[PDB]
RNA sequence: GGCGAAGGCGAAAACUUAGGCCAUUACUGACGCUUAGGCUUGAAAGUGUGGGGAGCAAAUAGGAUUAGAUACCCUAGUAGUCCACACCGUAAACGAUAGAUACUAGCUGUCGGGGCGAUCCCCUCGGUAGUGAAGUUAACACAUUAAGUAUCUCGCCUGG
């Protein structure tokens, strides 16, 4: 299915040659393939592996068999080209959905809001807004209603009176 | 707090998010808990997952610098 | 801490960073059981909490 | 006119309707509604003509065919139930039957006692008349 | 999620069922098979064991009932396939 | 008219976000301001029921006190009805082992009127330290029970502001089945005494129009002042 | 805080699988409860086999208080351990509480979704700590997150 690989290429080296090392990487994927070519530039790895210093950061993304992807979860990571193999898919704690995308109206306004960056707005990030209408849209409702009403006879004002006129 | 609680998407993945990884993330390199992160509970185990993989990835160090 | 140069800022975020090292450490350089491995972070997440809610 | 969450189907009406009850009795509930059941209609209707019941209706939603059946534990405007306890004599797993010669009174005779011996629900004491038995589904009064 | 649209559109009973007696049953043995086929594969997994003799058992009931229920509904799966 | 709508302005309101459903007739829903506010024409025609059945028993001159401090205002209210109209009470309220059994208290009359007696001799005579304690104790005597001077039998009806601050006022008088009106605010049955009123004085606007009404409903008993049973007179202040 | 048949679940990643939760105005026509019998797993310790043993480690060897220090103190130190096959079957496996059905005030909040709605506040349903009235009780105290009320079955106890 569905397939985003981020890629740890080993150590420090040249980015074309990283490029096409990766490309062969993921012919070892026997059907998921549709890349679209694409890197993330140079990003080098916070930490000293033990000699290595810097990488490089690509990004390859494409759908086929998910049952395929192991078996680049194996030659990717022992081969000496890629170091971690990152794989994305529902299996990873998911939320994902083609149809909550109309929310990005909340990106801009978040974006706008996430720091208040005027010197009359300075509202904490973490504050209500309330323009609250409350819609559910979702009650399990069953519309029960009398149609035989027999015994005249109800109960409203059950609070208790007493105790009339005292000496 | 993250951003993606205030949009809506209900998960994130490793898109190198490193800026807001670091309001999470103390410069000790060690995961502050759902207190100082600010997720509800549904993002703060994806920036669990996320932070582990940058871990596995080295985006961030396990201790060693 | 990595750093500390400060006359009387840096220190008391170092003590603190040791107390949280001295807790990390004190749960893998002796193996015990894991109940009272764990009991120890709650029990004081629960102190911290209900001193300041 | 339903409480709240449509009751299902339970092991039998009757348990239903005595949870229903004693939860009334006790939470400070009055109106209370139960899955439809031809015995709950019969049962309701020969409380109501004791004295002890107030208003019972019928409920349908938004079909027909499926029923329910609400009605209102009697409370006076004081705070107080008509029925004040609940005893099933019969039960599920174990009908008890016992013929025109085993009608004795409730308890002391104040009571109500109810039989399901041939058709619909009859009291015991009225059943003694008609010299008939039954098996006796409950205690009430 | 192995089959959620395959035997129970396919297959209608009466007039039109979404879910019912013999297409759950259905479906339940395709999941069978597709789980004895995976612990087949990976002979430690005793959570699909135990769900597995709950669907049967439940097939099973479900059947037991239906004799009664109905004059002759349950005449297409009463039967397994694993030999 | 009486409990008139020009009494109820913000009178409704309570503590933020805690209830108990046991007022279940005269509350409503509340998630605005978290402050439980009630309806209002329940209240008028309950009030007024009230009013016409205290003022038949108070035709019998029956004896009250006023015991009820849930904030500063209801005690300034208390004290504006114990100067105009009153024929005994209480400063804060009993104590426990005074209202079921008021041997305790009559002795406390007893020994007041006594108190009083002796201390007109007690001239800074014998010890300084001595005569202070006195006053001390006197002292003590308007804090803790400086109301129980003119009360020598128990009240018919005994006023609660509150059920959660007249513990004893209503633990006591409950023990006995003397009359007891009180009222219900958040968390209890509006059925605990025998006639029912749901209003409520922890508002500021609240208990002013609520103590004048309630004191006026008894005060035409006595042939003494009454401002507020059908008078368009009315206040609109904070508590103080 | 959630997912959890129990036992549990956290360096990650993914194949697969399972359980869901919310909502479906829906279908077989209630087609399901417990469980004789049968089936299954089962924390962990440890065992034969083959391999490994990095590390600590009983038993303890030696040593320190000691009237004794055999328990508690320190070092050396192997069985053990560890990987898989086969055997493990118990735990203070508990919720000191086997379940399933149906019903029953609330609240501070919060979690998953349906969500209007920067996030929100605000809810709908299921869940997650407490709460206190009915109710419950030998008391502990529980209470719509019952030790509450009724329906059906397996396990047990009749003083030590």
């Amino acid at each position: 299915m569905q397939y985003n690989i981020i890629l740890l290429v080993d150590g420090s080296l040249s980015l074309e040659q990283a490029n096409q090392v990766n490309e062969k990487q993921q012919q070892t994927l026997t059907n998921v393939e549709g890349l679209q070519t694409e890197y993330l530039g140079l990003k080098e790895l916070a930490y000293p592996i033990k000699k290595q210093l810097s990488a490089h950061y690509y990004r390859w993304k494409f759908s086929g068999d998910n049952q395929s992807t192991k078996d680049f979860k194996r030659t990717a990571n022992i081969n000496k080209q890629v170091l971690r193999e990152l794989i994305i898919n529902l299996e990873r704690e998911y939320g994902y959905l083609a149809s909550i995308n109309p929310k990005k109206q909340q990106l801009a306004l978040q974006k706008r809001a996430k720091y208040d960056e005027i010197i009359a707005r300075e509202n904490n990030p973490e504050n209500p807004d309330v323009p609250v209408t409350s819609g559910l849209a979702s009650t399990q409702p069953r519309l029960s209603r009398t149609e035989k009403a027999q015994k005249p006879k109800e109960e409203l004002w059950d609070v208790v009176q007493k105790m009339g006129n005292f000496d | 707090y993250c951003r993606f609680c205030a949009i809506g998407q209900l998960r994130i993945d490793l898109i190198d998010d490193l800026e807001a990884l670091k309001r999470f993330l103390s410069p000790y390199a060690k995961i502050n808990p759902r207190r100082i992160t600010g997720n509800c509970q549904m993002h703060q185990r994806h920036v669990a997952k996320a932070l582990k993989r940058a871990r596995y990835l080295a985006l961030v160090p396990f201790v060693k610098d | 801490e990595v750093k500390n140069d400060d006359l009387e800022l840096a220190l008391k975020k170092f003590k603190r960073v040791s107390l949280e090292i001295r807790r990390l450490a004190q749960r893998h350089e002796y193996h015990l059981r894991k109940g009272m491995r764990l009991r120890e972070k709650r029990k004081i997440a629960q102190k911290k909490r209900r001193k300041f809610r | 006119i339903t409480t709240t969450k449509p009751i299902k189907a339970h092991f039998d009406p009757v348990a239903d309707l005595l949870t229903k009850i004693n939860n009334a009795r006790k939470a400070k509930l009055m109106t209370v509604t139960t899955i439809a059941s031809k015995l709950k209609i019969a049962i309701l209707e020969i409380l109501v003509k004791e004295g002890y019941l107030a208003n019972f209706q019928v409920l349908e939603n938004k079909s027909k065919t499926k029923r329910i059946v609400t009605f209102n534990l009697k409370y006076t405007q004081r705070r107080i139930p008509s029925i004040n306890g609940v005893k099933q004599i019969s039960k599920p797993g174990l009908r008890i039957y016992r013929p025109f010669e085993k009608l004795p009174l409730v308890l002391n005779g104040l009571g109500i006692a109810i039989i399901s011996t041939s058709d619909g629900v009859m009291t015991d004491k009225v059943a003694r008349l008609k010299k008939i038995g039954g098996e006796i589904l409950a205690y009430v009064w | 999620q192995i089959d959620k649209n395959g035997i129970i559109k396919s297959a209608q009973l009466h007039d039109k069922d979404v879910g019912s007696i013999q297409v759950q049953v259905s479906l339940l043995t395709s999941q069978i098979k597709q789980l004895t086929d995976h612990l087949l594969a990976n002979k430690k997994d005793f959570i699909s064991k135990r769900g597995l003799y709950a669907k049967v058992s439940k097939r099973k009931r479900l059947l037991k009932y239906l004799k009664h229920n109905d004059l002759e509904a349950y005449r297409n799966l009463v039967k397994t396939l694993n030999l | 008219s009486l409990a008139k709508l020009g009494e109820m302005r913000t009178h409704v309101g309570m503590v933020k976000r805690y209830w108990n459903p046991k007022m279940g007739f005269f509350i409503e829903p509340e998630r605005k301001h978290n402050n439980d506010h009630f309806v209002l024409e329940l209240q008028r025609q309950s009030l007024q029921t009230a009013y016409n059945y205290v003022k038949e028993v108070a035709q019998n001159n029956g004896q009250i006190l006023f015991v009820g401090t849930k904030n500063d205002y209801v005690k300034k209210l208390v004290n504006n009805i114990a100067k105009r109209v009153d024929v005994a009470f209480i400063t804060q309220r009993w104590l426990g082992g005074t209202l079921t059994n008021f041997k305790t208290l009559s002795i406390s009359i007893n020994k007041l009127n006594k108190l009083v007696e002796k201390q007109a001799e007690n001239a800074a005579d014998l010890t300084k330290k001595e005569n202070l304690m006195l006053s001390r104790e006197i002292e003590r005597l308007e804090k803790f029970f400086g109301g129980v001077k003119s009360l020598k039998r128990l009240p018919n009806l005994l006023i609660v502001d509150d059920p959660v601050y007249e513990k004893n006022a209503v633990a006591e008088a409950n023990i006995l089945r003397i009359p007891v009106v009180a009222l219900c605010n958040t968390n209890t049955n509006p059925e605990l005494v025998d006639f029912i009123i749901p209003a409520n004085n922890h508002q500021p606007q609240s208990t002013c129009l609520l103590m004048n009404l309630l004191a006026d409903a008894v005060a035409e008993a006595k042939a003494m002042p009454t401002m507020f049973a059908y008078k368009p007179d009315e206040e609109i202040q904070i508590e103080i």
